[PDB]
């Protein structure tokens, strides 16, 4: 299992807390410190939608 | 491979520095006496005194995967052969080792 | 499932950078072009352009356009007005993000066009794109009818496979329509919904972010001495060298590139067959290529004397 | 400039070593660009050249192979056989026609 | 049946039209089978 980071919150990475049709510039910030990780891609498409 | 470039830094009446990142091949340098310009104008008001910072790394291509050429070593081989054998009209079909 | 295939492009906006060959001179293009890749066989290139396809002028999805940045206001366009050449006319096939997919012919340039009211738009780069023919008959336009060996030429669908680019915050780019003069002053003029900042050297050293606000400035009496920037916290760019970029660590996320180099079928053509004779410990080979072919003979010994040789008229070899 | 410029260890190593000659130039006066010179792809003038395949130049007529790396049907050499035969297939004279 | 090269997507002809060109509200096949069942 891998587990993404917005703050010391350690969300699982299928679960994101924000997307982006609600918050412009929050969920490019919670993009751009998870870069190094192996469940990036599970973040991102995640992290779109709702 | 790939060259990739990082976009210039530019700072107007000031001095940049060189922080390296120890990718491959990471070429980086300081130039000085730089006016640039944008499409909305120009981009500082000072003359001289600026100062952009190029950088550039190597990176393999995107179609590294299905595209790409593997060095090997070989040595000592290893024979192995497919016979039909028939010993009084009993036949078998086997993979012997040579 | 296309829209979860778009649905990372839409962080993203189109952008200006410089194209060293415009409809006139050196200038500043919308569809500039930023590396062209012909490495698949039967004449399939994959431009990055710094345009943006398969979205439209907000950021949902409409079919075939192009998506380009016009002095900050995105504009678009269908797919069918843009144009590219090599030598000859290319063909546009299908695009996905900043990335288009054509079926060129041979040549050391690409030309890529569009054409507004009265106003043309042309960007030429001085990139080589090649013809990769497959097998050993080397012809220039794929035949109608042969064999079929395997290739590897770009896929014409937009999967995410495991290659990625590079995406940053978009750093300042100044402006100057913006700034204006009053009856005495300078006068700022921030676009609604977006944060400018002003640099000025006409007292000390001056600066300010200002919002929302036309702002007016004292002790400056000339334009020339104030530079207003504009920023866009949201909204992507490429890591491109003909942007400038922000300050700190820079680094917002990685996109995935579609149009990817797989292995598929090609069709290659299949020379007229030779004509053998036979003697005594010898054979003779005529031989009427229609396009040059390769021929390669090698004998079945401990010195096999392999000859190796492009042939490209009637000729006969013993 | 040759093959092996680029040298990743495997596919998927995460670390390549580079030698490209690579050198970044000063740019151009009123522009935001990276400007670098270095040799062309060496693995695109491998394939240039590229003298032909083992496929179609191995001494004794071999047929080279890929997703096991090997050669089939070299005509060379001999396989000797032993035989060890139990005596119960030895049938007697009498049972044969003679 | 199956195109030869892997982006594309085969029509009721054997046309192969391109993958993202499948449920798109714009009809590029014959008899619009790339808008059939959406
Ligand atoms: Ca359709």
């Amino acid at each position: 299992t891998t587990m993404c980071l917005l703050a010391n919150v350690t969300f699982p990475c299928a679960q994101p807390p924000i997307c982006y049709d609600r918050k412009p510039a929050e969920t490019l910030a919670m993009l751009s410190v998870n870069v190094d990780n192996p469940g990036y891609d599970e973040l991102l498409e995640a992290a779109v939608k709702c | 491979y790939k060259t990739g470039m990082d976009s210039p830094a530019i700072k107007c009446c000031g001095s940049q520095e060189c922080t390296p990142t120890y990718r491959p091949d990471e070429q980086c340098k300081v130039f000085t006496g730089v006016y640039p310009f944008m499409w909305g104008g120009a981009y500082c008001f000072c003359d001289t005194e600026n100062t952009q910072v190029s950088k550039a790394y190597v990176m393999k291509s995107d179609d590294c995967l299905a595209d790409h050429a593997e060095a090997y070593k070989a040595h000592t081989a290893s024979v192995q052969a497919f016979l039909n054998i028939t010993v009084g009209e009993h036949s078998i079909v086997t993979t012997v080792y040579v | 499932s296309t829209e979860e295939l778009f649905n990372e492009y839409k962080l993203t906006r189109p952008y200006m950078a410089r194209c060293i060959r415009c409809a006139v001179g050196s200038c500043h293009s919308p569809i500039a072009i930023e590396a062209v890749k012909s490495d698949g066989h039967d004449g399939y290139v994959r431009l990055q352009t710094s345009s943006q396809y398969g979205l439209d002028s907000s950021g949902n999805l409409k079919g075939r356009t192009m998506r380009y940045d016009m002095h900050g206001t995105i504009k678009e366009i269908p797919l069918h007005q843009v144009s590219l050449y090599t030598s000859r006319p290319c063909h546009i096939v299908d695009g996905h993000g900043y990335f288009l997919l054509a079926r060129c012919p041979a040549g050391d340039s690409i030309t890529m066009e569009f054409k507004k009211d009265s106003v043309r738009h042309s960007c030429s780069v001085p990139y080589e794109v090649k013809f990769n023919p497959v097998g050993r008959e080397l012809y220039t336009h794929p035949p109608e009818h042969g064999v079929e060996q395997a290739c590897q030429v770009y896929a014409h669908d937009a999967q995410n496979r495991g290659a990625y680019v590079e995406m940053h915050l978009p750093g300042s780019e100044v402006d100057s329509s913006l700034v204006s003069l009053s009856g005495s002053s300078v006068t700022v003029t921030p676009p609604d919904g977006t944060s400018a900042l002003v640099e000025c050297e006409c007292g000390g050293t001056k600066i300010s972010e200002t919002i929302n606000k036309t702002k007016q400035f004292s002790q400056c009496t000339k334009k020339e001495q104030c530079r207003a920037y504009r920023l866009q916290n949201d909204k992507w760019v490429y890591n491109s060298d003909k942007l400038p970029k922000a300050a700190g660590a820079t680094l917002k996320g990685k996109l995935h590139v579609p149009f990817l180099l797989a292995d598929g079928k090609c069709t290659v053509p299949l020379a007229p067959e030779p004509m053998i004779t036979f003697g005594f410990r010898s054979v003779s080979l005529k031989l009427h290529p229609k396009n040059p072919t390769y021929l390669i003979t090698r004998q079945l010994a401990d010195e096999p004397h392999y000859t190796h040789e492009l042939i490209s008229e009637p000729a006969v070899r013993n | 400039g040759a093959f092996g410029d680029i040298q990743s260890r495997t596919v998927s190593s995460s670390d390549l070593y580079a030698n490209t000659n690579l050198v970044l130039q000063r740019p151009k006066a009123g522009a935001i660009h990276v400007p670098y010179t270095q040799a062309p792809s060496g693995f695109e003038q491998w394939k240039k050249d590229k003298a032909p395949s083992l496929k179609f130049t191995a001494p004794f007529g071999c047929e080279i192979y890929t997703n096991p790396i090997r050669a089939e049907n070299c005509a060379v050499g001999s396989i000797p056989l032993a035989f060890d035969i139990p005596d119960a297939l030895f049938t007697r004279v009498s049972e044969t026609p003679t | 049946n199956e195109c030869n090269i892997p982006g594309n997507f085969m029509c009721s002809n054997g046309r192969c039209i391109p993958g993202a060109w499948q449920c798109d509200g714009l009809p590029d096949c014959f008899d619009k089978s790339d808008e059939k069942e959406c």
